[PDB]
């Protein structure tokens, strides 16, 4: 089946690090390449220290929300 | 429901003796804590029960008050008397040390219990007629224990409070107090001004 | 006049202090 | 209140005298019929009218010969703190509540910071009376007060 | 007062310790254990609990129990000795 | 010229603000001067 | 190794004059030394520790020397009230004709310098008389420092060296320094004072000659172990006692009248043996809790394992919280320092209070220094304890071990404890600063009536409550039916009551409006300090901007100028930021203290009461108006014996003014100014035939705060230094 | 000299490279993004510090990290 979390969908971060640690964001797409280590990439209404407001991350890196 | 329209706590089912489902701070959430809580219960009660007749009593006759009781011990040479009589052991320091030597003993020994204290109803020697020989008997029993027993702790406390404020205590007396002009003593004089 | 400590302390022990010092410091084993 | 009510209060009276004395002293160079005249004249009975309301209002004073305020919870000295704390913080979150009620209203929208910047002075105007019924955010606190995600 | 209060006091504690507090305050003890850290303690540290001294004859008590509910017995005794003689008042 | 209102309601709203309220307070006190307290309870 | 500083290769490999500076900062650092262990850590700590104490046992050693050679105290114990004690001699060729007259004071035969530190009062009310009681003392001291540096050399070496094991065996230690440290010491203590500074307070000499065939009381001994104690307190000296002679004195040796001897205005010998030996008592009772090898006791470890409440509201409480603080030694400092930080105000503020010494109430100057000395000890202190705190959650802190637990759980809401602490400092500010600018206007506008004089009637209940007259209130100890008053009815109390209600004494002092204010800002400078220290370290590990702050450690520059710029970013730089609130705060405290004290001691408490309302009172009647003796040390027409401490007084504003160049400029420009520098020297000739062996570099980003934050403090410690001694020797 | 270091985190940009200005970094073949290339530190020595790469990298963390080490006359930047 398609990879990943749907595109409509909006997941919650659990990078740590991460300056959208516990908030959410909406997934753009997900890279469907196998040996990819980060796809998912997803955006941000508003941006962090360094001005960006997107970024790749883990399947186990994000978890769907509602 | 012993609050008429709201929903008891998961825990009590209403089985147990004296459950009305109350416990608006869910102390009881932890049911070992709770059983605990059920021994804790009965022991303050028992006491209470015992408390008020020996508050109230006495002050029928002459004992004035329970707190009149205690002023000896505050002098020295108390001696303090029961009826009338100085003694027998009549000073503090002997009374002290017979109460803890005497008491210690006995509430350790509750404590080397199991089977939850023995169900907090030990019924040894304690149940010499036997009531609890009939469960269905026991039940009935157990419940108008702990009615009794809350009945009385709440007295108690009356007591306390009503002893405070006035200290010239008359629990027995405050009474009469009322009863001579109700209507202009209540406590909603105490709870007011001049 | 035992006062005459002061130099040495004040002068002497500097002096000698700072050199070595400065000759553990400079050292290359 | 190791102090003596400033009605009653000599260190008080001397301020008063002092004060006045200073302003008449002042008097003196402009004559009569004149601009700083009428002018210190005014001053005076300001002067006098303010020691007057601190006597009248039942205000205690210090050895200093100031007054003093209780701020205990005293019931004869509701005015000099708590009376007017409560009037305080009625505007103040009078202000905070209006203020959290345009921020709600704009979060959900298009280029939220452009109405951060540039207000919306439509909603602003619309929104500005709800304070007046601002300890009604009370029963907003008993569903939706603050987020549950942190 | 005379010397004979510090006996009563010092043989009662003994007693109770003996006889009455004495199941109790073990069973606390074989809970609680000994001191670890990381786990045990004899594990460098040099010293270690002293087995044979531990160890007695009687059914049940040890030498330092007698010690330890003796100094209460003492002190407890000591205790109501120097209040007699204070002879304070109070209200 | 809904532009020009647009200069306005800026930083520029902060000030017909604060000035108004600076008026306000000015008169309550030129009304009321020299209040310790709140004397009407 | 090659060459210094060897306990780190990788800075001495630096070809810049970098490694010497680093050198000095990093020799106690042991953890960060090359090649160490945790045996070689609690090794070096455990040695340092003797040296220290062979320093301290040296310095006091140095005192008693000095005072017994070069000070009168044999003249001063004659007259306490009129003879000034004396620190030293001075010998300085610098010294013209008049600073040599002009010094020698004190009846001294040449120049000298006049003590502060009040061990003169210390000496004599603990039972030192002559100068050959100093110098054994001496002897002592310089004796011990020995002992201390033997035993620091006797357990370095390898047949001698405690085990880490033995270090981390807590329960052994606790009940020894409870038992023994604590109270043993304190049991013995009690035994000099009525062996040795009793009896001299009533004229008989016993020194180790004679206390043997010597009783120190009649009785002798008897009633002690007979149970009837109170004997030892039937007789107490009278009311008419002089210290140190028989007219008054009684024969009590263990009291508790409470109070103050009315020659000495300090609290009783009789009272203080008495004090040390109950003290002694629940110390030595108290250090037999912990378990040991004799199968009683408790194992501290399993006490916290079980103090969980239920309803997880604390998580998993207490558990594994015994390892992780008795494997770290940054916790265990931090404790250390936060639980010696407080006693260290404690004693600052009972020692001006409830004077334990003879003579020293009535030495203002004394009086003065000892209070701000400790105050801003404890200060630094208190700075350092939220310094290893942060250490120790970088470089000890196992996340894993400690699970959920009560020290988990204050990073999970770290977010919440700072943005409060933010709020109470804003609180505290905004209206603090708000009321002493509105009173400073009424003040110009020339109305001072219109001012907010708030009266702090809480802290006068309190007063009351403890039997002072003021205010009234009717409190109790201040209301004749009153339990708590009859209860102490005629022991403590007649004592307590009479020199709570002396006006002269600093019994809990009248306080009024001006005294509300001053608090806050007290209470404003703590809540910002706690505030900057506890953000440093519950973010020590990380923040948003730097979601990996350890890795880098307590102590670096920086993170670049990338992600917005993140200067002062590290926990030691919040360090570096809160010493200069506590210094604000410790600079609150001090003037509050020393001009409520100068204008009680001038019987002008007027002048503190009226103009410490409004901040412009505090510039012109505390600081210009004590100026003027000070900063006419010298003169364009003489020199007075203040000289040095006019002198001393600009130098702290040198020191000070100059750490503002490491704090305001910043490295790049001085690197760059150095290497035009660097080509200079090589250009220059018969310059150039000297080459430098260290290349000159600027001074790193971190050791520049470092360095700035010394001259700052410095300057601050000496100028008001300088001031305050003045000021009060000035006038005394 | 200081210790520079690459993550997996890497999307392959080559910002920092072309930030650097002493040549430490570079790019080589990989396969775990679409740029499939990832940054490198083959030359630590030359480093000076200033973080340049740092201040160029858009992943959400740093995906480049400079660690401050032992100072030599290399990272020092010194000309003389
Ligand atoms: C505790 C340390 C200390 C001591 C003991 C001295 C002592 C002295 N200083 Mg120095 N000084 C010091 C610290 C000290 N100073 C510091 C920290 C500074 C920086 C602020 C100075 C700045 C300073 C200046 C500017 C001057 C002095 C002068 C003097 C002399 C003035 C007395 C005089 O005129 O008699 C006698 C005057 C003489 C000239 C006698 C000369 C002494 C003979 C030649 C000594 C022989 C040389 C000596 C053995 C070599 C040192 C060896 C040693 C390092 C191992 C006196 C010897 C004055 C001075 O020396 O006059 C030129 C003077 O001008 N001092
Ligand atoms: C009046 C309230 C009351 C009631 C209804 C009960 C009821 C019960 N008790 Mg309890 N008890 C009470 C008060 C009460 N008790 C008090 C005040 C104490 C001492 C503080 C005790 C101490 C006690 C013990 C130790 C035990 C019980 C037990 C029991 C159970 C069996 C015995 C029995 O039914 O008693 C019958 C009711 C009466 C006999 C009425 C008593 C009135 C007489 C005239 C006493 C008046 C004395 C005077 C006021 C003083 C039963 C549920 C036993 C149990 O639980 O079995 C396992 C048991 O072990 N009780
Ligand atoms: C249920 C047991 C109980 C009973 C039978 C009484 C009975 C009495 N109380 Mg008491 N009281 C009680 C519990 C009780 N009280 C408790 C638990 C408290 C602490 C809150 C008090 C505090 C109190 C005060 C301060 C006073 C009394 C007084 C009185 C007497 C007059 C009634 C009254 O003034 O106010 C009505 C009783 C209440 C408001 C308590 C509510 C308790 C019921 C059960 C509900 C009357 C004898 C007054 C008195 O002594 O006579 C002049 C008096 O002023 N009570
Ligand atoms: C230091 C802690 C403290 C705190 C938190 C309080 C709090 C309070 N005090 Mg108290 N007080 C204190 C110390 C304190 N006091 C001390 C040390 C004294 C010695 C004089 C007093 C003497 C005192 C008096 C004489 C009175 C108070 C009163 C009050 C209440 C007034 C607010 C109110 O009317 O309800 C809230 C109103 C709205 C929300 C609207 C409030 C609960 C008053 C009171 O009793 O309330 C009826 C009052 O009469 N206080
Ligand atoms: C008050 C109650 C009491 C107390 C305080 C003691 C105390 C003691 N007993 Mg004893 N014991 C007791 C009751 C008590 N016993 C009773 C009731 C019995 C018979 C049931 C015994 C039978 C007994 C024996 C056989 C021994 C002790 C021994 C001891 C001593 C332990 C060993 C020692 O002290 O030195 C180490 C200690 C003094 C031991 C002893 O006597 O030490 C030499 C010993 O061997 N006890
Ligand atoms: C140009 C100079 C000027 C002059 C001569 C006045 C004059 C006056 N003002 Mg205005 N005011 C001014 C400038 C001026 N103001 C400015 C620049 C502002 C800020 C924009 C204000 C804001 C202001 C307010 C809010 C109020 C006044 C009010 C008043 C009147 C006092 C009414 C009364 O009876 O007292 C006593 C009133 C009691 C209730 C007692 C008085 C006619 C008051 C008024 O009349 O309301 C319309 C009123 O409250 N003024
Ligand atoms: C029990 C007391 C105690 C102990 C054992 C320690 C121990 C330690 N500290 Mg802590 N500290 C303390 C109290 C203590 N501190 C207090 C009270 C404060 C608040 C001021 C601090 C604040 C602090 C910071 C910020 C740091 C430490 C660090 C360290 C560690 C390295 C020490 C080192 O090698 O540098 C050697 C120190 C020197 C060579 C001293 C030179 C600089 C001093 C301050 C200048 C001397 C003053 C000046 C010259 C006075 C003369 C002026 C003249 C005109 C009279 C070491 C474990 C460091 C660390 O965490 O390790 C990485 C660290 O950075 N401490
Ligand atoms: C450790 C505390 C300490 C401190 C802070 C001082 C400080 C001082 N001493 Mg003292 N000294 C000390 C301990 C101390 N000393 C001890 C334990 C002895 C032996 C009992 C001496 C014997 C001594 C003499 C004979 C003299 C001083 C003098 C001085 C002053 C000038 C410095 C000097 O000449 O070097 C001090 C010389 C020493 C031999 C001290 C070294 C002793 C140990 C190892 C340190 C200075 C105030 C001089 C002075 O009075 O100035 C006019 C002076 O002539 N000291
Ligand atoms: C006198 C100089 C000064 C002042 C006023 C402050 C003030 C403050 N500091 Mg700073 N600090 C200083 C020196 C100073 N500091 C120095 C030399 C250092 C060493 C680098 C520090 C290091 C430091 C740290 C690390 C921290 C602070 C914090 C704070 C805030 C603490 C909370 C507070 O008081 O709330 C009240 C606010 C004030 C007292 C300032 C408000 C000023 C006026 C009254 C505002 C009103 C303006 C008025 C309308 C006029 C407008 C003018 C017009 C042109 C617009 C406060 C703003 C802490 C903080 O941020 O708090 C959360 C913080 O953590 N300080
Ligand atoms: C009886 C009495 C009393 C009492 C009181 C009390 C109860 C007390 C107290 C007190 C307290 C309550 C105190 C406190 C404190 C504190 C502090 C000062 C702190 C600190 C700290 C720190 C510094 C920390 C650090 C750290 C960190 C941060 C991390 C981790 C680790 C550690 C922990 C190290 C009163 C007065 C009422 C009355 C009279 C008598
Ligand atoms: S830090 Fe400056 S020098 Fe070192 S790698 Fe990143 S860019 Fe190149
Ligand atoms: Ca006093």
């Amino acid at each position: 089946p398609p990879i990943g979390p749907k595109r409509g969908a909006k997941v919650k971060i659990l990078r740590q690090e991460s300056y959208w640690y516990k908030g959410t964001g909406s997934v753009v797409t997900v890279d469907q390449d196998p040996n990819t280590r980060y796809p998912v990439v997803v955006r941000f209404n508003k941006v962090n220290y360094a001005n960006v407001s997107t970024n790749n991350y883990a399947l186990d890196e994000v978890e769907e929300v509602k | 429901d012993w609050m008429p329209g709201q929903p008891r706590p998961s825990y009590l089912d209403g089985s147990a003796p004296g459950d009305f489902g109350f416990d608006p701070l869910r102390l009881g959430e932890v049911p070992e804590n709770l059983e605990r809580f059920k021994e804790s219960e009965l022991i303050h009660c028992r006491w209470a029960m015992l408390a008020v007749p020996g508050i109230l009593v006495p002050e029928a006759l002459g004992l004035g008050n329970w707190v009149k009781a205690q002023e000896w011990a505050a002098l020295p040479g108390g001696q303090a008397t029961y009826l009338g009589n100085p003694v027998p052991w009549g000073t503090l320091p002997t009374i002290l040390v017979i109460e803890f030597l005497s008491i210690a003993f006995v509430e350790h020994q509750r404590s080397m219990e199991k089977d939850p204290e023995k169900k907090k109803y030990p019924g040894g020697a304690f149940d010499p007629l036997g009531y609890s020989k009939d469960p269905k008997k026991f039940h009935e029993y157990k419940i108008k224990e702990v009615k009794n027993g809350r009945l009385a702790l709440l007295a108690f406390v009356g007591i306390c409070v009503q002893q405070s404020a006035y200290p010239g205590t008359g629990p027995l007396e405050n009474l009469a107090t009322h009863l001579a002009d109700p209507w202009h003593n209540n406590i909603g004089i105490n709870v007011l001004i001049p | 006049l035992p006062s005459l400590f002061v130099p040495l302390v004040g002068l002497l022990f500097p002096a000698v202090a700072m050199a070595s010092l400065f000759l553990h410091v400079e050292k290359r084993l | 209140s190791g102090l003596t009510p400033c009605k009653e209060s000599k260190q008080f009276a001397k301020r008063e005298k002092q004060s006045i004395k200073k302003l008449e002293s002042s008097l003196k160079i402009y004559a009569a019929d004149s601009a700083p005249a009428l002018a210190i004249n005014a001053t005076i009975e300001k002067t006098k009218r303010r020691f007057d309301n601190y006597a009248k209002q039942g205000l205690l004073c210090g050895a200093d010969g100031l007054p003093h305020l209780i701020v205990s919870g005293d019931q004869r000295h509701w005015g000099e703190f708590i009376t007017p704390g409560i009037l305080f913080l009625y505007i103040a979150g009078w202000i905070g509540w209006v203020g959290r009620s345009y921020l709600i209203a704009i979060r959900d929208e298009k280029k939220p910071t452009q109405k951060e910047i540039i207000i919306d002075v439509p909603l602003a105007s619309r929104l500005v009376f709800r304070g007046f019924s601002w300890p009604i955010a009370a029963y907003r606190e008993l569903l939706n007060g603050e987020l549950v995600a942190k | 007062n005379p010397s004979l209060v510090i006996s009563l006091s010092t043989g009662l504690s003994l007693f109770l310790g003996r006889f009455v507090f004495f199941n109790f305050q073990r069973e606390n003890v074989a809970k609680q254990g000994l001191p670890e850290q990381n786990g045990v303690t004899h594990f460098e540290a040099g010293d270690s609990r002293a087995k044979e001294y531990a160890g007695v004859s009687k059914s049940a008590a040890a030498l330092v129990d007698v010690l330890a509910w003796g100094s209460i017995g003492h002190i407890v005794a000591y205790y109501i000795l120097a209040t007699s003689s204070n002879g304070y008042d109070p209200k | 010229r809904d532009l020009k209102t647009y200069l306005s309601v800026a930083p520029v709203a902060s000030t017909l603000w604060f000035a108004a309220l600076a008026g306000l307070l000015i008169e309550i006190n030129r009304l009321f001067p020299d209040a310790l307290t709140f004397p009407f309870f | 190794a090659l060459r210094l500083p060897r306990f780190s290769q990788g800075i001495a490999q630096d070809p810049t004059t970098r490694r010497i500076w680093f050198g000095i900062a990093t020799a106690h650092d042991f953890e960060s030394h090359d090649d160490i262990t945790e045996g070689r850590l609690y090794q070096n700590i455990f040695a340092s520790h003797f040296g220290q104490l062979a320093i301290i046992f040296l310095w006091t050693s140095g005192n008693l020397f000095h005072v017994a050679w070069q000070g009168n105290f044999e003249a001063w114990v004659q007259d306490p009230f009129h003879v000034r004690p004396i620190a030293h001699a001075i010998w300085d060729p610098h010294f013209g004709q008049p600073a040599v007259e002009a010094f020698t004071r004190g009846g001294a035969l040449g120049p000298v310098n006049i003590a502060y530190s009040g061990v003169y009062q210390w000496w004599y009310t603990i039972g030192l008389r002559t100068n050959e009681d100093l110098y054994t003392g001496a002897i002592f001291l310089l004796f011990l420092s020995f002992i201390s540096l033997l035993a620091g050399w006797l357990h370095l070496q390898p047949k001698w060296k405690p085990s880490v094991s033995w270090f981390k065996n807590a329960e052994s230690r606790l009940n020894h320094h409870l038992s023994g440290l604590f109270g043993v010491s304190s049991l013995a203590w009690a035994g000099h004072l009525v062996h040795v500074a009793i009896p001299g307070s009533r004229g008989e000499y016993v020194r180790w000659n004679n206390f043997l065939d010597v009783l120190p009381y009649p009785q002798g001994l008897g009633p002690l172990l007979t149970g009837q104690w109170n004997l030892y307190a039937q007789n107490p000296s009278s009311s008419n006692h002089l210290f140190g002679t028989t007219q008054g004195a009684g024969t009590a040796i263990l009291t508790i009248l409470g109070g103050f001897h009315p020659q000495t205005q300090s609290l009783w010998l009789t009272d203080m043996a008495h004090h040390h030996l109950a003290i002694a008592f629940l110390f030595l009772i108290g250090g037999l809790m912990y378990r040991t090898n004799f199968g009683i006791g408790h194992s501290i470890k399993y006490i916290l394992e079980a103090h969980i409440p239920p309803g997880g509201r604390l998580g998993r409480g207490h558990k594994g919280l015994y390892d992780t603080i008795n494997n770290s030694i940054h916790f265990q400092l931090g404790l250390a320092l936060a639980s010696l930080g407080v006693i260290t105000s404690l004693v600052a503020q009972h020692m001006y209070s409830l004077p334990a010494y003879a003579f020293i109430a009535q030495d203002f100057t004394t009086q003065a220094a000892l209070y701000t000395h400790h105050q801003y000890i404890a200060g630094f202190i208190m700075t350092g304890a939220f310094a290893h705190g942060p250490i120790f959650f970088i470089r000890d802190y196992n996340p894993e071990q400690n699970a959920d637990n009560v020290l988990a759980r204050m990073l999970e809401h770290k977010e919440a404890i700072i943005s409060h602490l933010s709020w109470a400092s804003l609180f505290l500010g905004f209206h603090t600063l708000g009321l002493y600018v509105h009173n400073d206007v009424m003040l110009a506008f020339g109305t001072p009536e219109k001012q907010i004089l708030i009266e702090p009637i809480f802290a006068q209940w309190i007063q009351s409550a403890h039997g002072k007259t003021s205010y009234g209130f009717d409190v109790l100890l201040s209301s004749t039916n009153g339990p708590a008053l009859n209860a102490g009815r005629n022991i403590w109390l007649p004592g307590w009551l009479n020199a709570i209600n002396e006006n002269s004494n600093s019994l809990f002092l009248t306080i009024g409006p001006g005294d509300f204010l001053v608090h806050h800002a007290i209470a404003l400078g703590l809540h910002t300090t706690t505030l900057i220290l506890v953000k440093g370290a519950l973010d020590a590990r990380g923040s948003k901007l730097m979601p990996d702050k350890k890795d880098f450690g307590y102590s670096f520059p920086c993170d670049g100028p990338g992600r917005g710029g993140t200067c002062d970013i590290s926990a030691w730089d919040d360090f570096y930021l809160a010493v200069f609130w506590m210094l604000n705060t410790i600079g609150w405290v001090t003037f509050y203290w020393h001009w409520k004290h100068i204008t009680l001691w001038r019987g002008n408490v007027s002048q503190f009461n009226e103009s410490s309302t409004y901040l412009m009172g505090w510039l012109r009647d505390y600081l210009w108006l004590n100026s003027s003796q000070l900063i006419n040390g010298y003169t364009p027409l003489v020199c007075n014996s203040l000289s040095v401490w006019a002198w001393m007084f600009l130098f702290g504003h040198l020191v000070w003014a100059t750490g503002f160049m490491f704090l305001i400029s910043w490295r790049g420009y001085w690197q760059e100014l150095i290497e035009t520098l660097a080509w200079a020297h090589e250009r220059t000739p018969l310059a150039n035939l000297i080459r430098w062996r260290d290349k000159p570099v600027a001074l790193s980003i971190v050791q520049a705060r470092l360095v700035g934050l010394v001259h700052f403090s410095v300057g601050y410690i000496f100028t008001y230094a300088a001031f305050l001694i003045a000021s009060t020797s000035g006038k005394f | 000299s200081h210790s520079v270091k690459i993550y997996d985190t890497c999307i392959g940009c080559t910002q920092c490279v072309r930030a650097c200005p002493t040549d430490v970094l570079e790019m080589i073949p990989w396969g775990g993004c679409k740029a499939k290339q990832i940054a490198s530190a083959p030359r630590t020595e030359d480093c000076v510090g200033c973080k340049r790469c740092e201040s160029a990298c858009p992943t959400d963390f740093l995906s480049v990290r400079v660690y401050l080490w032992h100072e030599t006359t290399r990272s020092m930047g010194l000309a003389y």
